[PDB]
RNA sequence: GGUGAAAUUCUUGGAUUUAUUGAAGACUAACUACUGCGAAAGCAUUUGCCAAGGACGUUUUCAUUAAUCAAGAACGAAAGUUAGGGGAUCGAAGAUGAUCAGAUACCGUCGUAGUCUUAACCAUAAACUAUGCCGACUAGGGAUCGGGUGGUGUUUUUUUAAUGACCCACUCGGCACCUUACGAGAAAUCAAAGUCUUUGGGUUCUGGGGGGAGUAUGGUCGCAAGGCUGAAACUUAAAGGAAUUG
RNA sequence: AAGAAAAUGUUUU
């Protein structure tokens, strides 16, 4: 599932948590995938999709809200969007859709 | 310390109005004064205004709900019934 | 009232609470490839012609 | 004393078996304890299979059968002679006739 | 004192357009009058006819077909496919002890607009050399078999209209497809499509009904 | 070549119904019962009453224009009996014998995929 | 007496005793 | 004020003039601020949308239902109440519905209603617990509180007044044909006493 | 309609029956078994998610970490309690019909509470296998569920094979069962209720004639119903278990 | 297929 891939990404790869750093990565062109929490506001979701299509970046929609995304990424705070910068030894980039 | 054994919030009513009435009022007052998770921002910041109005201190969004709880059991079953009927209509 | 007769081809046994009735399989004289089971009150033996007011009622045992 | 070595039922390793209702009196009896008989009678015997065959519009109709599982309570089974009181040695014979 | 059968008139239920035989029978309905029309009294009637009578072959003695009067043309009631079911005798005959009964049901929309629920049934069976007397499945076989049957039914519809699915049910090609796809999972003697239920129909589209 | 109706023999205890309808079931022809054929308040379910009722149903059907009936036999069903009454066989035999043609007999007793609570209490009728 | 109804009668008697002692002081 | 249900202020665009029309709906529960409300025959079956009664499926739960098309809401307006659509008659286009009192009502299928239940439900489940709370409840509704008992008045003041003991003296069940000044007590009561039995008579 | 027979009851404002739709709530038939899982109470529609669990396999790891357990806890059918929701069915109370010598009992027609659920209580059942748990040993047998191993096996197509199902043999663990009892028992019976006067593997709980009595009293828990703990005075020669003949 | 009613019997030997 996505929880195992995300956990392996946290423990091995590179990631950034939060809207501002995610947009920074997208506009730097150095993000591989962005995972958006289900309860993210739709305007923010659409802007992230616009940034991702401009940077030719893949978007995955997490089934949980920000609380569930924070738990999945292994943090004790809510996470609205995750940007995978390096996948590490994880198949999250390729095992999509 | 624990200041009361069982009255809880209804310790403000003293010995008046009867134990059973104070018990009912305790349950509904705790229910109406609790903080609830916001379905939009994901924070436990939804508090009641007047009866039936539940506003999130964060993101300033307010939802119509039950008088003393954010969502009633009637609300859950009506939402489910409308979802079922809507899905049948659309497919 | 239609008049129909049959002939007893087998005597099945005594029935009724007091054993007064006799169970007989009877073959209809007309259209002889037809047998029905009937309840009879009097003493019955084989090759005896019974007269039937009604033709179609499979007689069940009298408990 | 204990009349039946296992019990008057068939339940070991369960604790609870959902009840069924007797077809004759509607008494609640555990399904494992209920006396179950299958009735597979032809839909029309009536000493009249030949009558239905002659009256039928189809050649070689192959008239159907009616299937019915009947559950009896102990009292109803004994009164209706579905099962009979047996000698002490005969009780231990589970083989059907 | 009234004898209402004098004011009834007979209509021919020209029920199918593709099954084998357009004639299923006749029905009666009260004569059209000033304030009550026979076409209104009809046009909702469901006639359920045996597929054996509708195909002329007795190997369809089960699988009754439901046919709804949809439009009236001059004493002829043109119907359309409304649903299909096994007979109780066949269902109870297939359901036996000392074997596992596997049931699958899907809700899928046909090619044009038709929404259907398909109920398929299967029964575990012993092998030819089997000595064990019950031949049950391990319920992971049941889950896999149900998954396969659901996928098969969902594929067979959505590539078929109501008419194509109706012409597909009669030769029972779905049953042999289930047998081919689950034979490597567990034996499954008695695979059948026991029921087709029509949940929602599109706009009445008399043009589409006029396939006869 | 034949004009077909539906027989709809509902054979409970305490009564039997012989209900010939059209192939659709909307239009009904000569629904008749053993309660209308006998007056004893106990014999309503008797096979003789069922036979007389079926004879009357077949007569009126042959007057209306029905020549054959597809037979649908049922018990009370639901939660109660599942066993067809004493009158169903008599009604079916009488319809067969009265000149009507017979077709496609089916047992359509309403059988729950599971039931509401059956009447009688958990101890049942105690007689 | 059936033991179930013996228990029920004892329970009724016990409640009656509590009521009588409670009326007393 | 004086209303248990919260109100929803919903802004629509004027279709014929360039301006906004603000409407005061009764807030259905689940409706939030910033939510889009869709009103019309082609509106979706989502909570808070306003649809004609004939345009919703069987068993739909609606609120603020019109008795006549265009009266802008008459039925199921108190908090927690709703109307169920129990059937349609497209010919002679009508809708059979279940009202909060349990009455069956036939309404023109073009009469509108809001999908969902009125917010603020469960309001009357809390004991008022205080004459002060009843005072404040009725201070914003009307001058109907507190209420003096008729048996506690004088014969001049009420039918029930007078007597050396407080008692009605005659039956308090009052005929439907009684006149103003006589209708004190139980008007045209089909029965009295503690309700033992089932309601919703066939 | 209902019944052994009836009657209450509904019915030409069309009952019962039919057909067509629709809704509500409950429930999960058949398959369903001397079959499975769980500590027990219990658990039976599909699918998804979430954690959990036994057995097996292991030339994996730690190394005595363990057994049973006052006090102390968690869970604990049904009924019942409090507040919502829901209230189709059945249905303590109640209303009635009938039977009767009486019959506000059985039987019939309704029907409140309840039945379902949510959030809290309650903590009891013939909560049973009336059989504590852990460990070792002591007959024979065939089935069956889960896992594993092997076969010149059969079948299934993929293309060689291989998984699947089945067959054979073994094995570990489980629900049980058949015979015989070396053995035990008062017997019924028991592979444990055996390895007990040839009495000792470890450990917890309970009983000491029948009533009075699970009563009184005190304490404690519960909103309550009640739960847990729990006597005595006095009374009594049997009460009781299993089996035998009538 | 099934079949309504049926209460009571002093003490000791
Ligand atoms: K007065
Ligand atoms: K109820
Ligand atoms: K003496
Ligand atoms: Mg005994
Ligand atoms: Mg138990
Ligand atoms: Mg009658
Ligand atoms: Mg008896
Ligand atoms: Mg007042
Ligand atoms: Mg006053
Ligand atoms: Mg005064
Ligand atoms: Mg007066
Ligand atoms: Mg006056
Ligand atoms: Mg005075
Ligand atoms: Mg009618
Ligand atoms: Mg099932
Ligand atoms: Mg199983
Ligand atoms: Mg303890
Ligand atoms: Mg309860
Ligand atoms: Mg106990
Ligand atoms: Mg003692
Ligand atoms: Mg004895
Ligand atoms: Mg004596
Ligand atoms: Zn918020
Ligand atoms: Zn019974």
């Amino acid at each position: 599932s996505i929880n195992q891939k995300l956990a392996l990404v946290i423990k091995s790869g590179k990631y950034t948590l939060g809207y501002k750093s995610t947009v920074k990565s997208l506009r730097q062109g150095k993000s591989k995938l962005i995972i958006i929490a289900a309860n993210t506001p739709v305007l923010r979701k659409s802007e992230l999709e616009y940034y991702a299509m401009l940077s030719k970046t893949k978007v995955y929609y997490f089934q949980g809200g920000n609380n569930e995304l924070g738990t999945a990424v292994g943090k004790l705070f809510r996470v609205g969007v995750v940007s995978i910068l390096e996948a590490g030894d994880s198949d999250i980039l390729t095992t999509l859709a | 310390a624990k200041r009361t054994k069982k009255v809880g919030i209804t310790g403000k009513y003293g010995v008046r109005y009867g134990s059973s009435l104070r018990r009912q009022v305790k349950k509904l007052e705790i229910q109406q004064h609790a903080r609830y998770d916001c379905s939009f921002c994901g924070k436990k910041t939804v508090k009641r205004g007047a009866a039936g109005i539940w506003t999130c201190s964060c993101c300033k969004k307010t939802v119509a709900g039950g008088a003393y709880t954010v969502s009633t059991a009637a609300a859950a079953t009506v939402r489910s019934t409308i979802r079922r009927l809507r899905e049948m209509v659309e497919a | 009232t239609p008049v129909t007769l049959a002939k007893v081809i087998k005597v099945l046994g005594r029935t009724g609470s007091r054993g007064g009735v006799t169970q007989v399989r009877v073959e209809f004289l007309e259209d002889t490839s037809r047998t029905i089971v009937r309840n009879v009150k009097g003493p019955v033996r084989e090759n005896d012609i019974l007269v039937l007011m009604e033709s179609e009622r499979e007689a069940r045992r009298l408990r | 004393p204990k009349k039946r070595a296992s019990n008057g039922r068939n339940k070991k390793g369960r604790g609870h078996v959902k009840p069924v209702r007797c077809v004759n009196c509607s008494k609640s009896i555990p399904k494992d304890k209920a006396i179950k008989r299958m009735a597979i009678r032809n839909i029309v015997e009536a000493a009249a299979v030949r009558d239905l065959s002659e009256a039928s519009v189809y050649p070689e109709y192959a008239l159907p059968k009616t299937y019915n599982k009947l559950h009896y309570c102990v009292s109803c089974a004994i009164h209706a002679r579905i099962v009979r009181v047996r000698s002490r040695e005969d009780r231990k014979n589970r083989a059907p006739p | 004192v009234v004898d209402p059968f004098t004011r009834k008139e007979w209509f021919d239920i020209k029920a199918p357009s593709t099954f084998e035989n357009r004639n299923v029978g006749k029905t009666l309905v009260n004569k059209s009058t000033g304030l009550k029309s026979a076409s209104d009294a009809l046009k909702g009637r469901v006639v359920e006819v045996c597929l054996a009578d509708l195909q002329g072959s007795e190997d369809h003695s089960f699988r009754k077909i439901k046919l709804r009067v949809d439009e009236v043309q001059g004493k002829n009631l043109l119907t359309n496919f409304h649903g299909m079911d096994f007979t109780t005798d066949k269902l109870r005959s297939m359901v036996r002890k000392w074997q596992t009964l596997i049931e699958a049901n899907v809700t899928v929309k046909t090619s044009d607009d038709y929404v259907l629920r398909i109920f398929a049934i299967a029964f575990t069976r012993k092998q030819a050399n089997q000595v064990k007397r019950h031949s049950y499945a391990q319920s992971s076989h049941i889950r896999a078999i149900r998954k396969v049957i659901s996928e098969i039914l969902t594929k067979e519809v959505q590539g078929s209209t109501l008419a194509q699915l109706t012409s597909k049910l009669i030769p029972e090609v779905i049953n042999k497809e289930i047998e081919n796809a689950t034979k490597d999972i567990f034996p499954l003697q008695n695979i059948h499509v026991r029921k087709v239920k029509l949940l929602k129909q599109p706009k009445f589209d008399v043009g589409a009904l006029m396939a006869l | 070549s034949q004009v077909f109706g539906v027989a709809r023999i509902y054979a409970s205890f305490n009564d039997t119904f012989v209900h010939v309808t059209d192939l659709s079931g909307k239009e009904t022809i000569a629904r008749v019962t053993g309660g209308m054929k006998v007056k004893a308040d106990r014999d309503e379910s008797s096979p003789y009453a069922a036979m007389l009722a079926a004879q009357d149903v077949a007569a009126k059907c042959k007057e209306v224009g029905i020549t054959a009936v597809h037979v649908k036999i049922r018990a009370t069903g639901g939660t109660r009996t599942k066993t067809p009454g004493p009158g169903g066989q008599a009604a079916l035999r009488a319809l067969a014998r009265s000149g009507l043609r017979i077709g496609r007999i089916e047992d359509v007793t309403p059988v729950p995929s599971d039931s509401t609570r059956k009447k009688g209490g958990r101890r049942g009728r105690r007689l | 007496m059936r033991a179930k109804w013996r228990k029920k009668r004892t329970r009724r008697l016990k409640r009656k005793r509590r009521k009588v002692r409670a009326r007393s002081k | 004020s004086g209303r248990g249900a919260p109100l929803a202020k919903v802004v629509f665009r004027d279709p014929y003039k360039y301006r906004l029309r603000e409407e005061i709906f009764i807030a259905n529960e689940g409706v939030h601020t910033g939510q889009f409300i869709y009103a019309g025959k082609k509106a979706s079956l989502n909570v808070g949308n306003v649809l004609p009664l004939g345009s919703v499926p069987e068993g739909t739960i609606v609120s603020n239902v019109e008795e006549k098309p265009g009266d802008r809401g008459a039925l199921a307006r108190a908090s927690g109440n709703y109307v169920i659509i129990i059937g349609h008659n497209p010919d002679e286009n009508k809708t059979r519905v279940r009202l909060p009192s349990g009455a069956k009502k036939v309404i023109s299928s073009d009469a509108r209603g809001v999908i969902g239940v009125i917010a603020g439900g469960g309001r009357v489940d809390k004991p008022l617990l205080k004459a002060g709370r009843a005072f404040h409840k009725y201070r914003l509704k009307r001058n109907s509180w507190p209420k003096t008992r008729g048996v506690a008045m004088n014969p001049v003041d009420h039918p029930h007044g007078g007597g050396n003991h407080q008692h009605i003296g005659k039956a308090s069940t009052i005929s439907r044909g009684a006149v103003s000044g006589q209708k004190a007590g139980l008007i045209a009561a089909r029965r009295t006493g503690l309700l033992r039995g089932s309601q919703k008579t066939q």
